[PDB]
RNA sequence: UUGACUCUAGUCUGGCACGGUGAAGAGACAUGAGAAGUGUAGAAUAAGUGGGAGGCCGCCGGUGAAAUACCACUACUCUGAUCGUUUUUUCACUGACCCGGUGAGGCGGGGGGGCGAGCCGGGCUCUCGCUUCUGGCGCCAAGCGCCCGGCCGGCCGGGCGCGACCCGCUCCGGGGACAGUGCCAGGUGGGGAGUUUGACUGGGGCGGUACACCUGUCAAACGGUAACGCAGGUGUCCUAAGGCGA
RNA sequence: GGUGUUGACGCGAUGUGAUUUCUGCCCAGUGCUCUGAAUGUCAAAGUGAAGAAAUUCAAUGAAGCGCGGGUAAACGGCGGGA
RNA sequence: CUAACACGUGCGCGAGUCGGGGGCUACGAAAGCCGCCGUGGCGCAAUGAAGGUGAAGGCCGGCGGCGCGCCGCCGGCCGAG
RNA sequence: GGCGCGCCGGGCCCGGGUCUUCCCGGAGUCGGGUUGCUUGGGAAUGCAGCCCAAAGCGGGUGGUAAACUCCAUCUAAGGCU
RNA sequence: CGCGACCUCAGAUCAGACGUGGCGACCCGCUGAAUUUAAGCAUAUUAGUCAGCGGAGGAAAAGAAACUAACCAGGAUUCCCUCAGUAACGGCGAGUGAACAGGGAAGAGCCCAGCGCCGAAUCCCCGCCCCGCGGCGGGGCGCGGGAAAUGUGGCGUACGGAAG
RNA sequence: GCCCGGAUAGCUCAGCUGUAGAGCAUCAGACUUUUAAUCUGAGGGUCCAGGGUUCAAGUCCCUGUUCGGGCGCCA
C-alpha cells in the first residue's frame, strides 16, 4: 500500500474535524474486506496486534490477582479481587457477566487460571473474553499498558472486520505508524498476502 | 485483453483473471506481475472515481 | 491393381487473424437506487462484525437473551427497475476485400421547365425531361451578351460567359464483414509416392505343420539318432483337483 | 490459366454402338446421392471447476461416419428337394 | 592403403611411459633440444543405477559388563596368509 | 617501396584526481502456445510460419516439465575490426 | 479562377556516378535427394552430403558475452592437441555424437541510436584564383545552389558517463 | 479410482435452531361370526458414525465407512 494516501486519509480526517466537531471523546477506527476467503473453510485466523501507541486511551481494566498485587494495584487504583471475592464472583453467573460489561479486558495471575475453570472457565468464555496472563517479572506497571492494545484480529462467519485505532488527538505520523504495524500484521496472518483484501476503509466512528 | 483483464479484477475472479493473462502473455511470472500492475491501475481508478 | 502397410498434393468441415459500423432480440454480470431480513424469551419483525456515551430536543445503566438499541460506513443474502461491459441470434451500413463495364462520358442531392389528381394567382405529394412508317445526314457552334486590339462610323482581327444549370467524398454498378487468403485441426484421399507380400517341402502351388513343446514306438537291451515315418496329445483346467492328518 | 471470341439446341464425364423389334426382376451387398432431428461417435480452438502451477476433470459440440429415404441404359446378381 | 581392436613377437624405458600438438637452433619438409612445454593419453583401484564408499590381523597389561572368557578403549610387542 | 632527416602550409588548443548535482539504453522484438525442419540436446538445442504477444530492483541464462524462495552471471532484439 | 509554399508522384539522349557478366580450389546464404547401411523395410543411416540457386574476398565467415561455470572462479573470435568416440541421441538396433575446463598458435580493441548540452556548431554540389595533379585532393573567395530540425556534427556507450 | 448423490421407526418418501411429519407396516380396543376386511388410536428413530461453525445443527462444512450412477481399466 501506498502511503502518501493514508497521508491524505488522516489530512482528511483531522479536517473532517469539520465533517462533525464531534461531541462525545473522539475516536476513529479502520475496516477490512476481503475477496475469496471462504468462512466455512480451514486456515482460521485470530491474532493479536502488538502495538505501540494504545489508541483506545479510556482503557476499562480489573484484573484477577494473588497477593503482592495488593499495595501495588491499591496505590495504582486497580481492582484486585482475589479468591474470596473470586467465590462471591462465581456464586451467580448473572452479574460476573455484568461486570464485563462495565470493565473492557481482565488480565489474571500466573495461578488463578486454574481456580477460573471449575466451571466458570465454561461459564464466562461465553463473551469472547480471554483474561491474559502476568509473568514472574511481577510488575502490571507498564504491562497493563502493553498488554491493552493487543488487538485481536479475529475471524469468525462474517466477512468483514473493524479494528478501533485511532484518536483523533494524538500525533499523525504515530498514528499512521500504528496503522502501517496493523494493516501488516494482518496481512501476514491472512492465509496469502495484501492480494486478499478488497479494500481497507478508515473512516471516522460518527 | 487488458481491458478485460481489468473488468475481471473489477468483477474479482482473480483465478480466471491470472489465468487469462498467463494463457494471452506467457510466463507466470509475467502474469503475476501484470495482474499486480492492473489492480494498482484499477486502485487509483476506484480512488479517482471516489474523489 | 486393391479391402495390403505407412504416408501424400487435392477436396470437405471447424477454429484463429485480416475483420470494421449501427439497430433490434435473448442473456450473464457490474454499478446506482428502492424495499425484505419474525425458532424461542425480551414493550420488540435483534440477519451479522466492530466503534460508542448526549445527537434530536432514543438511550448509557437495569430487564430477558447467546448476541443490543442515536450514530456510520461498512461486509452477507434476496427481490422489481435504470444504466455500461461481454457473449450470442437476426436485420441492415461501406470502408478493407471480391466481380463486371468503359476511351472509367452525365452518379447522388438541389434548383429551373412541362404533362395528370384536389383543395382557395397559391403551395404540397408523385411522375417526366424531348430521338419509333423508311438500309438518309448528324463532330470540329450558331445565335445572345460583355470586354478588348490595329488602321482610316467603316474595315480587319481577338478574348470571356450563357448556349451545355448549381453543389458534392468514393468512376459507375453488383456483392460484403461472409466469400478469400495465411496457419492449425479432424475427415476424405491407389489421383500420386515409398515398401512388403514368412519358411519347411521327394519341383514349386494348393494341402499339412513334421516351425514351440509332450507320451509310446522307430532306436539295433547306457545315453544319442532321421524322414511330409507311425498312433496320439497341448496353447487348458484346478480354492481345491494345492498342504497336512485320520 | 484451358474449356471460353463459351452459357444448357453449350461445355465437361461416362456406357452402349446404324436401322427394325425390345430393354424383364432385384436397393439385401458395394457405391453414389438426399434430409438433419432420437440415443450415438467425434479433432483443434473456445468455456466451467479443482489445484501453488505444469497438469487433471467436466460440459459444449463442425464435417465425416452411424441411423433414414432414392437410384440397376450404377458395379453387379437372378435357386434347390419331393 | 587409412583408421579401430585383439593376440603373438622383436626393441627402449620400467610404476611409470610417450612429445605425436607447440616452441628453440644442398641433402635438411631431415636431425637435435625443451622438462616450471607431462598440459594430456594410457597405466598405477575397483564397485554402485546413484548418493557414495573405496582393498591383513593378532598377542600382553590397566580400567558371563554380567549368568561389552568375551573383551569398548588405551600403552608395548609380533607384525602382511 | 619502406624505414630515416629537414622545410612550408593546414587542423587541435586537448589532460588527471577528489567532492557535489544529474542521466542512462535498441519491440510485432523478448517470451509463451502450436506446426514443420534441424541438433547429441533428451517434458522441445537452434531455425522458421501462424496466433497470442510484454516488462523495467526488469529480461535472459543457470542441460527434467512446474510453483514458492534465496543466490550466481550477463545485458539481447544496432554496427565496425 | 489565379499566384505561392509543402507533401506525395512522374518524365528526361539532363549533370556526375554506380550494379549487371566471368572464374568458383578455399568462403558465406538458401535449397537438398537417393542408391547405401539396418543382412528385409517404413523411423533412423547415407546427410544439411551429391546435384540446384544466389553472393563475395585475397582470404571469407566469426568476434569483443543477454558467455563458460558453481570454483580460491575464468573472460572476444578463429585454429591445433586433448576432453572423446565421453555426456548424449538412436525400431536404445544398426549407427550417430558435441561442449566446458587445461596446454598451445595468435592477441587489439572499439563505435552509433537513445539520455543529454552546444546560436546546424554538420555535409554535398557549382564558379573563380593559387598549388599538386596516372588513387581529383589542399587553401582562399563567393547577397552561389542544395541537404538537414521528420536531427548532421562535437563530447558521450554499460569498462559507466556528463556538467559545476 | 473420481468429481458426483444418498442414508431419517420393520418399508418408502418431506424437513436452517428441537414436541422429527405423511403413508405402508406391527400392537391393542370397538364393529364384527371372526382383526378376514373396516374404523379408532397408540408405541415405534440414539436423523449413518465422529469432529467443527453456531446460541445450540437432523440440516451448513470437513473426516470416515456404506451403497446408487456413468467415465478409467479390460476385451
Ligand atoms: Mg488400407
Ligand atoms: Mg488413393
Ligand atoms: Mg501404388
Ligand atoms: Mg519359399
Ligand atoms: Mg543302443
Ligand atoms: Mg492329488
Ligand atoms: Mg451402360
Ligand atoms: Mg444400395
Ligand atoms: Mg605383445
Ligand atoms: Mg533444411
Ligand atoms: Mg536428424
Ligand atoms: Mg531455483
Ligand atoms: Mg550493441
Ligand atoms: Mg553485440
Ligand atoms: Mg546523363
Ligand atoms: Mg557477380
Ligand atoms: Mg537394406
Ligand atoms: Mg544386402
Ligand atoms: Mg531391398
Ligand atoms: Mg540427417
Ligand atoms: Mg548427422
Ligand atoms: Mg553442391
Ligand atoms: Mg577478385
Ligand atoms: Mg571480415
Ligand atoms: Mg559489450
Ligand atoms: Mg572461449
Ligand atoms: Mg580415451
Ligand atoms: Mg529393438
Ligand atoms: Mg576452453
Ligand atoms: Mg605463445
Ligand atoms: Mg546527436
Amino acid at each position: 500500500v501506498s502511503r502518501d494516501t493514508l497521508y491524505e486519509a488522516v489530512r482528511e480526517v483531522l479536517h473532517g474535524n469539520q465533517r462533525k466537531r464531534r461531541k462525545f471523546l473522539e475516536t476513529v477506527e479502520l475496516q477490512i474486506s476481503l475477496k475469496n476467503y471462504d468462512p466455512q473453510k480451514d486456515k482460521r485466523f485470530s491474532g493479536t496486534v502488538r502495538l505501540k501507541s494504545t489508541p483506545r486511551p479510556k482503557f476499562s481494566v480489573c484484573v484477577l490477582g494473588d497477593q503482592q498485587h495488593c499495595d501495588e494495584a491499591k496505590a495504582v487504583d486497580i481492582p484486585h479481587m482475589d479468591i474470596e471475592a473470586l467465590k462471591k464472583l462465581n456464586k451467580n453467573k448473572k452479574l460476573v457477566k455484568k461486570l464485563a460489561k462495565k470493565y473492557d479486558a481482565f488480565l489474571a495471575s500466573e495461578s488463578l487460571i486454574k481456580q477460573i475453570p471449575r466451571i466458570l472457565g465454561p461459564g464466562l468464555n461465553k463473551a469472547g473474553k480471554f483474561p491474559s496472563l502476568l509473568t514472574h517479572n511481577e510488575n502490571m506497571v507498564a504491562k497493563v499498558d502493553e498488554v491493552k492494545s493487543t488487538i485481536k484480529f479475529q475471524m469468525k462467519k462474517v466477512l468483514c472486520l473493524a479494528v478501533a485505532v485511532g484518536h483523533v488527538k494524538m500525533t499523525d505520523d504515530e498514528l499512521v505508524y500504528n496503522i502501517h504495524l496493523a494493516v501488516n500484521f494482518l496481512v501476514s496472518l491472512l492465509k496469502k498476502n495484501w492480494q486478499n483484501v478488497r479494500a481497507l476503509y478508515i473512516k471516522s466512528t460518527m | 485483453y487488458e481491458r478485460r483483464a481489468m473488468e475481471l479484477l473489477k468483477v474479482s475472479k482473480d483465478k480466471r483473471a491470472l489465468k487469462f493473462i498467463k494463457k494471452r502473455v506467457g510466463t507466470h511470472i509475467r502474469a503475476k506481475r501484470k495482474r499486480e500492475e492492473l489492480s494498482s491501475v484499477l486502485a487509483a481508478m476506484r480512488k479517482a472515481a471516489a474523489k
